[PDB]
């Protein structure tokens, strides 16, 4: 049912965001020792980021951006605008400051309930902007309006920001 | 009261940073977008009562044709900025440094040498390179200044314009070079890396004859009721932590001394880029330099 699918995804997304923050906290001192102009330290950083990515259920892509430097596991160059921006961190490395953004493209739960149960997912802010959608009926960026299409839905508040996860079904 | 910002930067590049200022200062920031010259022109034709508060971004020290539209302001923390790029201009605060570049298609280049502007004049590249309209884009304007700075000859500009295709938009230059329509093009580092980062075969060249460095600025707009948070926004955008994020996201260089790069080896250090000598940089008003090359 929808209610049992909305609370599991909220709790899973709640847990994943915690693991990201914990990762950051525990890698603070290590990052300050890593010079990202040195290829050994770049490899060490990629190893830690890819380790974190695959410890999470969801499909996540990282973008580590610095001065004239771009490090990512988005090897197919998927458009991040169609993903959910899920954490942002300003990190001090040995050589410069880098911005780390983590995007959510899908989760094994949301992709399964969409295939098996035809239950789709939306993520909207308190301003009602669409921040994620696995349904083409809806367009990222535009506003959410439940009535127009009016499906049986159930929403919860996401833990890390003023966002709401909405799972619906026709 | 809503704080209104004019900005030639794309919305998605500055909105997250302005959102943090919104939370820090409990204010809402509305953004007006467009090219630098169009924003300036529409601002000049706005009454005193409907004008915004801050102009954020663009080569303001080189493009502002109406200084009476802006308020003189110099924060006391200007001593934290690089001396060579501190604004010599009462109504502009220097903000970010952006190198202009030649972008080269690495699939097409082969053995053709492209180190600067004079390599672009090779017969094998005639009609196969592109630039943006200097009358409507600051990128094309800055590149024509760099070409003019080579020998202080207007004829050098005209010879280049008889060799390279002129496009209406700066963004079309990098797009068409990256997609293989042109061998090379005149762009800027941030635009080049944007397409390089999504897999396109583009190389970045600092013109060896002299590399024009864009000094983007921030200016307070003269209006009837200035928003009291606007000076805090200028200080926020020029702060040390915000400049560190901007350098990482914009592929720019910081205006601050404590953020700038000084490690001798690295290319991100300004001293490793062949910049135009200060004595040669054209000190001509924006409207007059355009008149010279028309």
């Amino acid at each position: 049912t929808i209610h049992q699918h909305v609370d599991e995804s909220q709790s899973s997304l709640h847990h994943t965001e915690k693991q990201i923050q914990t990762f950051i906290t525990q890698h603070n001192n290590s990052f300050q020792e890593l010079d990202l102009t040195n290829h050994h330290d770049v490899t060490a950083t990629k190893r830690e980021l890819l380790k974190l990515i695959h410890q999470q259920p969801a499909t996540l892509y990282y973008e580590l951006s610095g001065p004239n430097q771009f490090i990512t596991n988005n090897y197919e160059h998927l458009n991040t605008k169609n993903m959910y921006l899920f954490s942002t961190h300003q990190l001090k490395f040995k050589n410069s400051t880098y911005m780390l953004k983590i995007y959510m493209a899908n989760t094994p739960r949301l992709s399964e309930i969409k295939k098996d149960n035809r239950q789709f997912a939306l993520i909207v802010d308190q301003y009602d902007n669409i921040l994620y959608a696995n349904d083409d009926r809806f367009t990222i960026g535009e506003k959410y309006r439940p009535q127009q299409f009016g499906f049986m839905n159930e929403s919860v508040k996401l833990n890390h920001a003023d966002h709401r996860l909405i799972i619906y079904k026709d | 009261n809503v704080l209104t910002v004019y900005s030639p930067y794309q919305s998605n590049l500055i909105r997250p940073i302005l959102n943090e200022f919104e939370k820090q200062e409990h204010v809402k920031i509305e953004i007006k977008h467009g090219s630098t010259q169009v924003l300036l022109s529409n601002l000049h034709n706005e009454d005193f009562s409907e004008r915004g508060d801050v102009f954020m971004g663009g080569v303001l020290s080189e493009t502002i044709d109406h200084p009476e539209d802006f308020v003189p302001y110099q924060d006391t923390s200007v001593t934290q900025q690089l001396e060579d790029y501190r604004s010599n201009n009462k109504y502009v605060t220097s903000f970010l440094l952006m190198p202009t570049v030649i972008v080269v298609n690495s699939d097409l280049q082969g053995d053709i040498k492209i180190r600067g502007y004079q390599d672009l004049l090779q017969p094998i590249l005639k009609g196969k390179i592109a630039y943006s309209n200097p009358n409507t884009t600051t990128t094309g304007y800055q590149h024509m200044r760099a070409i003019y700075s080579m020998h202080h000859r207007v004829s050098d500009v005209h010879q280049f314009q008889n060799h390279a295709m002129q496009l209406s938009k700066t963004s079309k230059v990098i797009e068409d070079v990256a997609k293989g329509k042109y061998y090379a093009g005149l762009s800027y580092e941030q635009d080049a890396r944007t397409w390089k980062n999504k897999g396109y075969p583009v190389s970045i060249v600092y013109p060896i004859e002299g590399t024009m460095l864009n000094v983007d600025g921030i200016a307070l707009v003269k209006n009837a009721h200035p928003h009291p948070k606007r000076k805090k926004l200028v200080q926020y955008l020029t702060s040390r932590s915000v400049q560190q994020r901007l350098v990482a996201e914009f592929d720019a260089k910081s205006i601050r001394k404590d953020v700038s790069e000084q490690s001798d080896q690295s290319i991100e250090n300004l001293k490793n880029i062949p910049l135009i000598p200060k004595s040669k940089l054209p000190d001509i008003p924006h409207h007059k330099f355009l008149e010279m090359i028309q």
